């Protein structure tokens, strides 16, 4: 309601309970076509009040991808168009807990972000059009992500 | 909600809560009606 | 079902029609938070409708129903304790009339044995 241009809904993601929430991103894919000072924001709806969205994800930057974590009840994590990866809690949402470094962390936007369910404390990869995947810890963000490959073809 | 003083404000309370509900779902209505109109045009 | 205590309010036998119309009061409320499309309320339009002003009045005309099955139970209730009117000073005059007949005494403390 009433944005500086549109924003198209880059990504959505389900509630993994059941089908009661639906968080969703909004980022410009289109290059420099986004405006200067944007809003930069995510929301999450609920299927019982449809008018507004039931709470706010304010990010550093434009969130390009998000996923829910079903390991932890409401924990969404979101890759943004800087290179950024966040993460935020369903529940209380506001501002993110869990920000990675920005030198470490790779150039060009997160193309794709989603969790490692098979683990005790959760963990999340991410992908980019720079070509490069890695495999980031929650816990730890600490000096950036602990795999590094760079996407080479043919050998 | 059919199941003195107590009953009358357990009463208004149960209504005040799905006023929240109806409320909600003008507005949602409203758009309804909005985008027939602009789907048309 | 609504519960209602019978009792002697200042030694008369007495004992809701507000309280349920502070429930009905808020039902009329719940149109007012409405709102009109337009951009303004529903309540003036739910006070124009005939239909809710004569539900209205069978709420009123119900209340006078429950209370007059009250009342023939209330007014049954009444006549076994009339015997027994207000003030000892009826008792007083009667202790004269009995006199000196002990059967007199005893057939109304027998009286007495049976009303309790």
């Amino acid at each position: 309601e009433k944005e500086i241009c549109k924003r198209s809904v880059s990504e959505i993601s389900w509630h993994p309970e059941g089908p009661t929430k639906v968080a969703v991103s909004y980022a410009i894919m289109r290059f420099q076509q986004m405006p200067e000072k944007m809003p930069t924001q995510a929301y999450v709806w609920d299927l019982l009040n449809p008018n507004s969205p039931e709470i706010k994800l304010m990010s550093p930057s434009a969130v390009t991808n998000i996923s829910y974590n079903q390991k932890i009840p409401d924990q969404i994590g979101g890759g943004c168009y800087n290179g950024l990866l966040a993460v935020w809690d369903g529940r209380k949402g506001e501002n993110p807990i869990m920000i990675s470094p920005v030198e470490n962390s790779h150039y060009e936007p997160v193309t794709h972000f989603h969790w490692l369910m098979s683990k005790t404390g959760s963990e999340c990869v991410t992908t980019s059009t720079d070509g490069k995947v890695m495999w980031w810890d929650t816990r730890k963000f600490e000096a950036g992500p602990v795999e590094k490959l760079n996407i080479i073809e043919g050998l | 909600h059919l199941p003195l003083d107590s009953f009358v404000q357990l009463q208004e309370e149960y209504i005040n809560s799905k006023t929240d509900f109806l409320t909600s779902k003008n507005v949602e209505v409203e758009r309804a009606v909005d985008d027939l109109l602009q789907t048309i045009m | 079902f609504f519960q209602v205590e019978v009792q002697l309010n200042g030694d008369k036998v007495t004992l809701i029609q507000k309280s349920i119309n502070r429930a009905a009061t808020a039902v009329l409320r719940c149109s007012k938070h409405l709102y009109n499309w337009d951009q303004a309320t529903f309540y003036d339009m739910i006070a124009c409708d005939k239909e809710i002003v004569k539900v209205i009045l069978l709420l009123t005309g119900s209340i006078q129903g429950t209370k007059n099955k009250v009342n023939e139970f209330l007014s049954g209730f009444t006549k076994f304790e009339w015997l027994c009117k207000e003030s000892i000073q009826e008792s007083i005059k009667k202790f004269s009339k009995n006199g000196p007949t002990l059967q007199n005494y005893e057939d109304q403390l027998k009286k007495f044995s049976q009303i309790e």
